[PDB]
RNA sequence: UGAACAGCCUCUAGUUGAUAGAAUAAUGUAGAUAAGGGAAGUCGGCAAAAUAGAUCCGUAACUUCGGGAUAAGGAUUGGC
RNA sequence: UCUUAAGGUAGCCAAAUGCCUCGUCAUCUAAUUAGUGACGCGCAUGAAUGGAUUAACGAGAUUCCCACUGUCCCUAUCUAC
RNA sequence: CAGUCAAGCGUUCAUAGCGACAUUGCUUUUUGAUUCUUCGAUGUCGGCUCUUCCUAUCAUACCGAAGCAGAAUUCGGUAAGCGUUGGAUUGUUCACCCACUAAUAGGGAACGUGAGCUGGGUUUAGACCGUCGUGAGACAGGUUAGUUUUACCCUACUGAUGAAUGUUACCGCAAUAGUAAUUGAACUUAGUACGAGAGGAACAGUUCAUUCGGAUAAUUGGUUUUUGCGGCUGUCUGAUCAGGCAUUGCCGCGAAGCUACCAUCCGCUGGAUUAUGGCUGAACGCCUCUAAGUCAGAAUCCAUGCUAGAACGCGGUGAUUUC
């Protein structure tokens, strides 16, 4: 029971939600969803997805 | 899972059948591993034997040391690239499917490990437990 | 000659016909044993499955690796308001079998159980138990002369029970009625149980508790004609196969000159009855109770309801079961849940659960939150500006 | 458009013909997609997939010296 | 020594030709009645009834490898008719 | 494939296990023998797929015997309930090997199964080779290429309706039929019993797993005409906006539904028996599990439980047409 953090959108993950990646260097991603796993794989920057918790801190929306 | 297993293994899905080469992780010199049998394997007619995390498996070298090829030997499975469930409910997977020469009892032929390891591998054998660096 | 490699059979055949259930309800079969020194309670209940969530609990199983340690499970949620009971039936023995001798109704029916003696409720000049009310002129005279009956004879005593379906987000309107046994006490005692709570409500709390292990009798879901591959389960024939490859390549032998009943063939799927067995409820919730969702653990204010309802149901706002996995049949379907037949000692069962988190997001979609509070806590303010 | 009488869209001209309506079971015929594995399938990689244009690199054995050769194997490509 | 008209030369080979036969050895594989390379008393190879080779070519036959994939593990789902 | 006898083997010893010389049978899964059926045609090998049956039992249950300390084995009884695999080479049946496994037992069903497939083989016409033949040609010799047709009828089977019973509705019973779960590992027992040592168990308990079955879709994954949102090419609507067409234009994401040991859950407890071991106990003053009587006891049987519900089996109950 804890509430883990999207490694792409930032989006909270809760038990059972969701997949965890394991990358070939042993660093842990963790995806709240399929499209968030899927813009990762598609190697998408989350600084240039718009509804992305990066890209409103980046572009100051919503402080 | 066998000979030397520490404990009982709770199911994993199985994403290795017979045929699946798989990398391999420690320093005996050999580059991947042809799967070519699971020990503990069940009997099912057209149904390959598949291997998941933390199984023995029967497996030959197809590239690397030729002192290690064209021989039968056990390995166990390490990193698995099959997305599997654990019971506190995370579906989790590694980018490429690795393993670990190993005796059939259990001690690994080399010496390290490259790269992660699964803990359900690492739980039920201390030898790989004991080689392993970063465990998941 | 024989068949050259060993392999077992395709299906279970004594699930046989798979054919289309008689009924919507499936009908309870055997109840549990009767004990006569218990005090008389109801042996099971009707419902209706809502839908599934997911929930987290702690692990309280010594020798396995995940003792003291926390679990993901899936769970089903069982609309189930209060059942009214309505009538009485006497069973005697007899060396042909049981066989009903008389039923006794209550003075007054509701009109979502008199809905279920009707096909046609608008045009009917609804007359049902309209003669039989008028049993009850004096003193019931007639009713005391047939609840002697029942007690003096029949050694089994059944209560009709109908469903509160108007408090259940179902468009249907016409309660279901079904007989559920009495265990408990002498025969003379259940009539007398009966007959004190005729038009009187039963709710969920006093015939099931915690970490109870029940059974799940329902029609499953249908899925029509199907054939052989997914009906049965057989292989798929190769890709080069003329004239389909979805079949069962030899139906049979040249001898017996027939088709066996055995052999796998194209039909009904699904709509089948189906009695699961070993159900460990979670939690009995009560419909006058916020914060049904809310645990020990987690206090956070919020119903069973999952954002938007439970999809294709609705919202829950009665009494709850919450059972561990899944049962037979789809939602709004009428499941009745019946008290284990035997006792079990497991240690599976007789285990106690204590649930840490309920899962509320949303089921229409890949749900991120839990309550509309924690959504406008995260998304902060939009443009839609309450 | 494009190397193009290729494929795709349009102008002039021509046609709008082929029994229809309703519903979307199984099995088909035609078209597709698929986690992980990757020929373990099968008599046999049958069938399908993968490759593919152009530019610039880089191309072995062998050879009848003409070839092999687009060998193999790589990089790039929009808009303004 | 017997007998022929003369006794199979150069080559080539369990070959699309070798019965025995799944020949023996090596290689290829975890494992090969398959493939390849050797061997050759060759049931019954062999020189324009052409022998041996051979670059290039082939909707010819065959074996292995890389890639690739629903061929398969093991199925599922969708569209039109 | 099984039996009878018992020379001999088995340190000692015919019969723990074997068992020569002989000899009695059984079976029809080999190959023959025959020519009764079919030549106005019964599609002729194998494999794949799928069901069932047999037992002469490989494994699993319970047992008896051993040259059974233990472990591991071997012989045998009840027993076919339940399983009996993945591959390399071969068209292969067979074989052989690799490997897992509790085990990789043997057979039948028109050498089960071609309007089920496939077409590798065999099995027309093309072609090559070797031998044979003057030759045309021959070759259960090799090689290569060679159209696999029809169900809409009857029955069977799988599912689906349905007249008739005063009508109609609801709640039920239960005859009959079906039936299901299976196997392993790890921990503990225990480095204990046993054994000089070397080695090395079992019952009770606990956690998982295999094979199978029934369901289910919270989650993860797959699927996409949600043609839902966005993007991209070509062309057309003068441009913009917004769209058409490219037989679903293509790409990304994609709810819902469906769905996967690719996901999750669940899969009962009583009685009577078999083999076998017994008690009491004669026959036969003794003995004897048997003759009378009787006690335990198997993956067996029958129930419990589960599925269907006789559309010519049954019950209870509601209303039963005022022009
Ligand atoms: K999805
Ligand atoms: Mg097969
Ligand atoms: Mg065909
Ligand atoms: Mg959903
Ligand atoms: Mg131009
Ligand atoms: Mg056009
Ligand atoms: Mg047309
Ligand atoms: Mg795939
Ligand atoms: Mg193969
Ligand atoms: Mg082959
Ligand atoms: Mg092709
Ligand atoms: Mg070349
Ligand atoms: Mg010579
Ligand atoms: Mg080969
Ligand atoms: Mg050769
Ligand atoms: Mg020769
Ligand atoms: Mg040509
Ligand atoms: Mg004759
Ligand atoms: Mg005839
Ligand atoms: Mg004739
Ligand atoms: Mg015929
Ligand atoms: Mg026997
Ligand atoms: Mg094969
Ligand atoms: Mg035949
Ligand atoms: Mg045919
Ligand atoms: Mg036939
Ligand atoms: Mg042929
Ligand atoms: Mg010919
Ligand atoms: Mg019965
Ligand atoms: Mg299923
Ligand atoms: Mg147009
Ligand atoms: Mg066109
Ligand atoms: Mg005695
Ligand atoms: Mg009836």
């Amino acid at each position: 029971m804890k509430v883990e953090i999207d490694s792409f959108s930032g989006a909270k993950i809760y038990p059972g939600r969701g997949t965890l990646f394991v990358r070939g260097d042993s660093k842990i991603f963790r995806f709240q969803n399929s499209k968030s796993a899927s813009l990762f794989k598609q190697r998408k920057n989350p600084r240039r997805i718009a509804w992305t918790v990066l890209f409103r801190k980046h572009h100051k929306k919503g402080i | 899972s066998g000979n030397g297993a520490q404990g009982t293994k709770f199911r994993i899905s199985l994403g290795l059948p017979v045929g699946a080469i798989m990398n391999c992780a420690d320093n005996s010199g050999a580059r991947n591993l042809y799967i070519i049998a699971v020990k503990g394997s069940g009997s099912r007619l057209n149904r390959l034997p598949a291997a998941s995390l933390g199984d023995m498996v029967m497996a030959t070298v197809k590239k690397g040391k030729p002192e290690l090829r064209k021989k039968v030997m056990p390995a166990i499975v390490v990193r698995q690239a099959k997305s599997w469930r654990r019971r506190d409910g995370v579906f989790l997977y590694f980018e490429d499917n690795a393993g670990v020469i190993a005796n059939p009892k259990g001690e690994m032929k080399g010496s390290a490990i490259t790269g992660p390891v699964g803990k359900e591998c690492a739980d039920l054998w201390p030898r790989v437990a004991s080689n392993s660096g970063v465990v998941v | 000659s024989h068949r050259k490699y060993e392999a077992p059979r395709h299906g279970h055949l004594g699930f046989l016909p798979r054919k289309r259930a008689a009924s919507i309800r499936a009908r309870v079969k055997a109840f549990p044993k009767d004990d006569r020194s218990k005090p008389v309670a109801l042996t099971s209940f009707l419902g209706y499955k809502a839908g599934m969530t997911t929930i987290v609990r702690d692990l309280d199983r010594p020798g396995s690796k995940f003792h003291k340690r926390e679990v993901v499970e899936a769970v089903t949620v069982v609309d189930t308001p209060p059942v009214v009971v309505v009538g009485v039936v006497g069973y005697v023995e007899t060396p042909r079998g049981l066989r009903s001798l008389t039923t006794v109704w209550a003075e007054h029916l509701s009109d979502e159980v008199k809905r279920r003696f009707y096909k046609n409720w608008y045009k009917s000049k609804k007359k049902a138990f309209t003669k039989y009310s008028a049993k009850y002129a004096q003193d019931g005279a007639g009713i005391e002369r047939e609840l002697a009956r029942i007690k003096k004879y029949a050694s089994v005593v059944r209560v009709l029970v109908h469903t509160q379906i108007r408090k259940t987000p179902l468009a249907q309107k016409k309660a279901h009625l079904a007989e559920i046994q009495l265990n408990g006490g002498s025969i003379s005692e259940k009539v007398d149980w009966a007959r004190e709570h005729f038009e009187k409500t039963v709710a969920v709390d006093s015939v099931f508790e915690q970490n109870e292990m029940i059974d799940a009798i329902a029609v499953t879901k249908g899925h029509g004609f199907e054939g052989v591959t997914h009906r049965w389960g057989t292989k798929k024939l190769p890709r080069k196969t003329h004239r389909g490859l979805r079949k069962v390549a030899c139906i049979g032998a040249w001898h017996p000159a027939h088709v066996m009943w055995s052999v796998a063939r194209a039909g009904q799927r699904g709509y089948h009855s189906r009695t699961s067995i070993n159900h460990k409820i979670y939690r009995v919730g009560k419909g006058d109770d916020e914060a049904n969702g809310a645990t020990s653990f987690d206090r956070t204010k919020k119903t069973i309801t999952p954002m938007g309802g439970f999809v294709h149901y609705g919202e829950i706002k009665n009494d709850f079961i919450m059972v561990k996995g899944c049962i037979p049949g789809n939602r709004k379907r009428i499941v009745t849940l019946r008290k284990s037949l035997y006792t079990n000692t497991s240690r599976k069962a007789l285990e106690e659960v204590s649930l840490k988190w309920i899962d509320t997001a949303s089921k229409f979609g890949k749900g991120r939150f839990q309550t509309p509070a924690e959504k406008h806590a995260f998304m902060g303010t939009l443009k839609k500006d309450l």
